[PDB]
């Protein structure tokens, strides 16, 4: 049924917004709207098309200029917010571009300063030879016309090449408006532009990653093992040329639907190209993937090879976590994919009760993705506002939170820890090794000592104030069992600090070998 | 003074004027805002401010889409209110905060505020005190330190009333941290002078309770602004972000202004205590002579030893720049290069840079400038042993190898810098510690000649 | 229906093929999975003739490994029972993926 | 000072009947009148001073900024002393003229541009108010007076129909009020019925009707009004009844916009 | 197809010219029409449709949003098939109707509205083009000729030379050529000399002459163009004249603007 907030009364188009799980339900019983408009003055969580387009699809890719026509502020928003790296050095996060339109510009025009922009950006770095440009709400209000100056620029230089995104922040309810932007623009534009240099035997297209903190690169570590050809990556740790051979691939791997679904539907039916849906997360599920895609190459027995040694490697660390967790509540609260992507792998391999999941701006079939995986009794919010989150969290009294920062500081002071669900706290949170990571993140957050220094009142006249020092593990233990608890099998993460840089290390070697068979 | 030859900008210093509307608005108890606009222009605000502080404060959207750009979203703005009064019913004053967008078409939101205190505010929710502002922010104006400039301005002229005299004086802060304010605050107490402070950010930290919530607010009362109109003076330490509203009160009061200097550094903090005790009538008590007697020993301990002769950039806001520089020439240091990171052209002609051209000989200005600035002359062969400034430039100091300590707004890369002054005499000793300890680390990462740290 | 339920409740707890954008492109995805996982079941091998049918088919062998795994009862039937069932499975998925579904984006003629 | 707003359907004679009524306000009633052009191409102004201005508001803070405009550098005099600025803008098919309205109107108010002794300011607008920024003339502060040129013509008299329209929504705003139409004749067969019609239907007045006469052309070939090029004409009396009717007017009303077929019934007597 | 945008003065007869030439077209030539009009109040199809048509793409995407704009809900037909769509936009005086005009044209393009088996793209715009949303008409793989509709009225010329000095630029970066200058008669004395001086200087040709007939406001009143009203008048000959010549016409030319004292100097021989 329908869940209506008490602070919400007021304003009764939001009691749509909400559902809970009911006995005797399915999807066609009832199920939150998505992707409408925002209520004024509700400071719900949502953001612009232009944080769609360019902030989260549009800067992972590693060798591009990334300038926003538009204003100083958009630029200087979305720079250092995000963890997206790239094995560029990082170029995507250290330089950020922008025309700088003053008023002058406003009345007058701004085309030749967003020419002049290009050529310096290009001036000042050289070894950099394509070139994004994104719309903000200014430029695409007075008529700039950004395609005729890209035109332009790239003929006059000869040796670049640009893309367009017509974005603005106003263009849309939230950063879905910008998702779908940019994937037809990407598709319209560049897919079909160039030529793979070399396909392998087995070619995918690795759609809808963004590389959060490595997440791409752990992908790629198994795909080599099972010796896959990754064409392209849209969009983490991507490369524009590469990006625009996506029409040479045989298999479209589909991480993130909800904001890549659209050029991978179009890719199906403009260039037959199947469509192949994925886990990242999770051991039971990143296994079904890797399985299905090996598959579909006719190359299981490789996919079945990876899986035996990472279940053996990392079981018995995750299964640690897993004792320790059974029972403990958490609120699922990321922007998109992450609602549905974790909801059931969590409750079935860390023992969580997932009490509410919501979007910011998922649409309705993130919702019924979400709604299924979910238990019943499950709250599922669509664009919540922060009263809805404080009476969520009153009413389910959730152990962690999994949101992003800003709300997960303000959690903070409702007493409930948090982890970040958007740009993880020690990340990469996919893999099997990165599964493990996660429950320690969720095990560290819920046991900590000064958790409970903190719910304690020293001015309380019988206050059970203590002295000497207490760990995770011995507040952990007080849950588990006595075999669990002297079991010599499971043990505790045995993993860096940087799990990537291992990692990395080795998808470089495999790079580096391919090429010298290759070119032999 | 160089003014930037490029047009575009590679990495920007500052964010936009509804920005610094937005973090003026966050300072004032049951404020809360609605920024007129697309819904980036407020969640990316209170996400920068959440790095600064790691807290969360509340400030709303009026959720401008496609059809409002069309079609005009003045209606967006009274739903806005609407729905803000109603589900937050502490709320006393709503500043509305309009974007670039709502800039170019013209949205009439100060019309609208007529409208809504003759219809919507005295029908729908009578006898409650609801206190409606606009304030005016193109983005492709100035920067969010003219935005700041601006909403403080407004704030005042919204609210001072005149009224019976008040002993009390004005201190407008400018955009400075909680633990500057504590510091100012501090000087205040031990001169025993009671002040208007605009505005009380202190109970942005707060505290993880053990039962009762509380959240992170300003304390800066409708009271407060009220009697602004009513004091003996306003110090206004920032020109770039205060001299507008003193300006004001002034003209429409009769409030007579002091402006600056921002007490960076000993000296200007002297200068700002004698600026108090001539317009109070309060002598400089013996208590702040051994308080500056600390913080000289300190600097006295490192200065001529470690700091004396170290190439310094500095950029930050732009009084808090400006004021850096003149205390590192104090300290001896050789301040190379200075960002000045919008296009106010009242840099050229501001007594303190204009001081600075004529006795900083090595001393290059940029104004309107971005990072690219001081990392393109790092590439050609600039030489720095430190920087001063906020997290964004954080990547010049990591790749090149220079120390940086980090000052200003955003300063998220570091734990807790908000809490530590930079201003009066315990952030002259916090600062010049900072410096050496920042410089003794890098001489250790580097092994440059790190055995000297044994007997200085 | 107490065959019905165990399966279907599988389905929308593990499965991601099911959760299309489009209507239409729902229906194709549901109907050629289940049928290529009736006849996984029934001893046959699926044959295809387009690329699209070869995944159709990955799916269709993870999901019959699943109720193999999970629902014994399913190799104690003959083929007649389970042609039926999968014919009663498709309609199922079919309503609460499409014919039922309160997604109305499922209409939205572009991509 | 009486602050007053020109609105109309686009070439309808705004630009002309606010030129000619000054000059016949300074000449022939001796008034303290001012005229800000609020058109982009800037030719508000060109009867009045002999020939197009070369400084608008916004080619001087293009060039030198908004801080060093003057009311010394845009701010002209022509005919009778009357005082004339052009806010300018864009060349068609760039940037944003209604920025640079609102900018331009702006920082005429920040320089006080606008005397305490002017007896009229005339603010004269386009014909297609397509933004809030051609609006920003009759916020507070600013005309509390429109007056609205229409003709017989039947999409003059819809054009004005939807002006009244968005005049609706700031007379409850701002306090802005609609003081009558100004026909300039088209010469259309029911002319005059069609338009005391059209005034009675939305509740405001024919204020005058100016005729269509071929000495306004010539007169603005020869770079003046009419006033200015022959005072006794016939035409020039019509502009100086005008600019009377104006000074004694009284009757400001917030319009009641017609629905379209109120407004479609109406036209039906008169294409026959 | 032929894609073409009509510009000029305002309320120089934009609407009314676009409207007959594309009945005349029809009706006349056989020939398959399409109408965008560019105008926020909607009324650049009424002749055609027989009435104000009540669905604009601006107001179908505030309804429904910008993914439910169908080309079956906003395309209407009307006579002789002419298939008609308004961009539509804000009432006076709020929004921005230029960025309705890009989004308008933008969902039009996405959902392939103008045909492959058109023979005319009629882009019919305002007459205030005071951004680049209201060049968006004249951008790459949108109209690739103009026609600015004139007369020997001094501001309709200057009106038209301004939109020459705009158009540069899309010359320049889409291509656009200028097809002649429409003279919508409006009984000028010296008309016919002007505009043919005029458009000698420039460098293109008055490519038809309309005379000024109250026929046209009588067919106006009843909802329909002169040829749908009277086929056998001299008006709607002179628009079969003028689509012909349309359909004929190759001399499509960069006009080169005058700098405004040459403007000047012309008008001196019509000012007597
Ligand atoms: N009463 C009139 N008789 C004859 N021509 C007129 C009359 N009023 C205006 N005109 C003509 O109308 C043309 C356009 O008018 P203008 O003032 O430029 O329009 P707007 O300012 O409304 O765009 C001018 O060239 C002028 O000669
Ligand atoms: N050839 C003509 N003869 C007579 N009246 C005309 C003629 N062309 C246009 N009109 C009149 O011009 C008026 C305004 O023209 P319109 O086409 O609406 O202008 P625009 O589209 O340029 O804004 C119409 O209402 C009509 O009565
Ligand atoms: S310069 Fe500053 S932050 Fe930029 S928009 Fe303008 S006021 Fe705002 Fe806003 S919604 Fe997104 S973030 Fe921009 S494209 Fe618009
Ligand atoms: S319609 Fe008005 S606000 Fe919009 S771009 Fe054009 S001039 Fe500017
Ligand atoms: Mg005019
Ligand atoms: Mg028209």
């Amino acid at each position: 049924p329908y869940h209506e907030f008490e602070v919400s009364k007021c304003i009764p188009e939001r009691r749509e917004h909400a559902v809970m799980k009911a006995a005797g339900e399915d999807l066609t019983s009832c199920l939150p709207k998505g992707y409408l408009n925002t209520i004024p003055g509700t400071i719900s969580e949502r953001g612009c098309a232009y944080c769609g387009a360019k902030h989260v699809i549009g800067t992972p890719m590693k060798d591009v200029i990334h300038i926003s026509h538009g204003p100083n502020g958009c630029t200087y928003d979305t720079w250092q917010t995000k963890r997206y790296i790239s094995d560029n050095d990082n170029f995507q996060l250290k330089y950020t571009f922008a025309t700088d339109v003053k008023e002058k510009h406003v009345v007058f025009g701004a085309e030749g300063l967003l020419k002049k922009s290009m050529h310096e950006a290009f001036d000042a770095f050289p070894n950099i030879k394509r070139m994004t440009v994104y719309q903000t709400c200014t430029t695409a209000l007075i008529g700039d016309d950004v395609d005729a100056i890209a035109k332009e620029v790239m003929e006059e230089r000869g040796d670049v090449d640009v893309f367009v995104c017509n974005s603005p922040g106003f263009a849309g309810p939230s950063q879905s408006g910008g998702h779908h932007k940019i994937n037809i623009a990407w598709l319209n534009q560049k897919v079909g532009t160039v030529e793979p240099d070399y396909l392998g035997e087995h070619v995918i297209n690795y759609v809808g990653e963004y590389n959060i903190q490595g997440d791409q690169e752990v992908m790629i570590d198994y795909f080599n093992r099972m010796g896959i050809q990754v064409l392209s990556t849209f969009t983490g740790n991507g490369s524009y040329d590469s990006l625009r051979m996506m029409h040479r691939a045989h298999l479209n791997v589909l991480e993130c639907a909800r904001s890549a679904e659209y050029i991978c539907d179009e890719l199906r039916a403009r260039y037959g190209i199947p469509r192949l849906d994925i886990d990242g997360f999770g051991f039971e599920p990143l296994a079904n993937s890797l399985r299905k895609v090996a598959l579909f190459f006719g190359i299981e027995d490789k996919a079945e090879a990876i899986i035996a040694e990472e279940y053996a490697k990392w079981k018995p660390q995750l299964d640690w976590y897993k004792e320790r967790l059974k029972g403990k509540k958490v609120c699922l609260w990321p922007g998109g994919s992450k609602l549905w992507h974790w909801a059931h792998a969590i409750e079935e391999e860390m023992g969580l009760k997932v009490v509410s999941v919501y979007t910011k701006f998922g649409h309705q079939g993130d919702m019924e993705k979400g709604v299924s995986r979910c238990g019943e009794g499950a709250l599922a919010i669509d664009d919540p506002n922060e009263l809805e989150s404080v009476e969520a969290i009153e009413m389910l009294k959730p152990d962690i939170i999994f949101t992003g920062k800003r709300p997960g500081e303000f959690v903070k002071k409702h007493g409930v820890p948090y982890l970040n669900a958007h740009a993880y706290h020690n990340g990469p949170y996919k893999g099997f090794e990165g599964w493990v990571r996660f429950a320690r993140d969720i095990y560290n957050a819920i046991y900590s000592p000064m958790r409970q220094l903190a719910a304690l009142d020293i001015s309380a006249p019988d206050a059970a104030i203590t002295s000497g020092f207490r760990t995770a593990k011995m507040n952990a233990d007080l849950t588990v069992s006595d075999e669990v608890k002297f079991s010599e099998v499971l043990h505790e993460y045995t993993g860096k600090y940087d799990s990537i840089a291992e990692i990395r290390a080795r998808n470089q070697a495999y790079a580096a070998e391919q090429k010298a068979l290759r070119d032999a | 003074v160089t003014q930037k030859a490029r047009e575009g900008t590679i990495n920007p210093i500052f964010t936009c004027q509804p920005a610094g509307a937005q973090f003026a608005s966050i300072g004032i108890k049951d404020c809360i805002g609605i920024v007129h606009g697309g819904q980036g222009c407020v969640m990316f605000v209170r996400l920068l401010i959440s790095q600064h502080m790691k807290e969360s404060f509340e400030i709303a959207s009026s959720s401008v889409h496609e059809d409002g750009a069309v079609f005009g979203a003045l209606d967006r703005v009274e739903t806005a209110v609407e729905v803000l009064l109603t589900r937050y019913p502490d709320v006393k004053v709503v500043p509305i905060i309009t974007t670039c967008s709502t800039e170019i078409i013209g949205d009439d939101v100060d019309g609208l505020l007529s409208k809504l205190e003759d219809e919507l505010l005295p029908t729908k929710f009578p006898g409650r005190e609801v206190h409606l502002l606009t304030v005016h922010c193109p983005s492709f104006v100035g920067s969010m330190i003219t935005g700041y400039d601006k909403a403080v301005h407004d704030f005042v002229k919204k609210f001072a009333t005149k009224d019976e005299p008040s002993d009390k004086i004005n201190l407008i802060t400018g955009w400075v941290n909680p633990g500057d304010v504590k510091e100012l605050k501090h000087l205040l107490e031990v001169m025993e002078v009671k002040a208007n402070v605009l505005f009380e950010v202190e109970s942005f930290d707060s505290p993880l309770m053990p039962d009762l919530e509380h959240h992170s607010h300003g304390s800066t009362t409708i009271e407060d602004l009220r009697d602004t109109a009513n004091a003996k003076g306003t110090i206004a330490l920032n020109r770039y972000e205060g001299m507008k509203a003193a300006d004001y009160l002034k003209k429409k009061f009769k409030v007579p202004a002091v402006i600056g200097p921002t007490p960076v550094g000993i000296r200007n903090t002297d200068a700002f205590l004698k600026a108090v005790s001539e317009m109070t009538g309060q002598p400089i008590p013996a208590q702040l002579v051994k308080e500056r007697g600390l913080a000289l020993d300190a600097i006295a301990d490192i200065g001529h030893m470690f700091l004396a002769d170290k190439r310094v950039a500095i950029y930050a806001n732009p009084d808090l720049a400006i004021g850096l520089t003149e205390f590192c020439l104090d300290l001896e240091m050789k301040p190379k290069l200075l960002l000045l990171g919008d296009d106010n052209s009242g840099y050229v002609k501001d007594p303190r840079v204009l001081a600075l051209q004529e006795n900083a000989p090595d001393l290059e200005i940029v104004t309107n400038a971005d990072f690219w600035d001081l990392e393109s002359r790092i590439q050609q062969g600039l030489e720095l042993d430190l920087i001063l400034g906020h997290s964004k430039g954080r990547f010049i100091s990591i790749d090149y190898k220079v120390p940086m300590v980090r000052v200003g707004f955003p300063t998220y890369d570091r734990a807790g810098m908000y809490r530590h002054p930079v201003l009066g005499y315990g952030g002259a000793m916090f600062l010049a510690e900072t410096m050496a300890n920042t410089l003794f680390a890098d001489m250790e990462a580097k092994k440059n000649k790190e055995w000297i740290l044994n007997v200085w | 229906s107490e065959k019905l339920d165990p399966l279907v409740d599988y389905i929308m707890k593990n499965c991601l093929w099911q959760f299309n954008s489009r209507g239409w492109d729902r229906l194709k995805q549901n109907a050629g999975i289940l049928s290529q996982t009736c006849e996984i079941l029934c001893g046959e091998e699926p044959v295809h003739e387009t690329a699209m049918d070869r995944c159709y088919w990955v799916d269709a062998v993870i999901l019959s490994r699943a109720y193999k795994a999970r629902f014994p009862w399913l190799m104690a039937m003959t083929k007649p029972e389970i042609k039926s069932l999968f014919k009663a499975l498709h309609e199922k998925i079919d309503h609460l993926t499409v014919h039922g579904s309160l997604n109305t984006e499922l209409t939205v003629p572009h991509y | 000072t009486r602050k007053i707003a020109i609105y109309g359907k686009g070439g309808i004679g705004k630009s002309t009947t606010t030129q000619n009524t000054a000059a016949a306000l300074a000449f022939f009633h001796e008034k303290n009148v001012f005229i800000h052009g609020c058109d982009p191409k800037a030719d508000s102004t060109r009867l009045i001073l002999g020939g197009l201005p070369q400084q608008t508001v916004m080619d001087t803070l293009r060039i030198e900024g908004a801080e060093r405009v003057t009311v010394d550098k845009v701010v002209k005099t022509g005919f009778k002393d009357i005082r004339c600025v052009e806010s300018g803008g864009p060349e068609p098919g760039v940037g944003c003229a209604g920025r640079g309205v609102i900018t331009a109107i702006d920082l005429m108010e920040e320089n006080e541009a606008y005397s305490e002794d002017l007896d009229f300011l005339f603010f004269d607008v386009l014909g297609d108010v397509v933004c809030g920024g051609f609006a920003m003339p009759i916020r507070d502060g600013k005309a509390e007076e429109v007056y609205i040129v229409a003709s017989g013509e039947m999409m003059a008299i819809y054009a004005a129909n939807n002006i009244c329209k968005g005049l609706a929504k700031y007379a409850r705003q701002s306090g802005v009020r609609l003081g009558g139409i100004i026909c300039n004749s088209r010469n259309v067969d029911g002319e005059k019925e069609f338009l005391e019609e059209f005034t009675k239907a939305i509740g405001t007045k024919m204020i005058h009707f100016v005729p269509r006469d071929n000495i306004v052309q010539k007169a603005e070939f020869n770079k003046q009004t009419v006033t200015e090029f022959q005072p006794e004409a016939n035409q020039a009396q019509e502009y100086r009844e005008l600019g009377r009717k104006i000074i004694e007017n009284e009757d400001f009303v917030i319009p009641k916009p017609l629905a379209m077929d109120e407004l479609e019934a109406m036209v039906v007597k008169y294409g026959l």
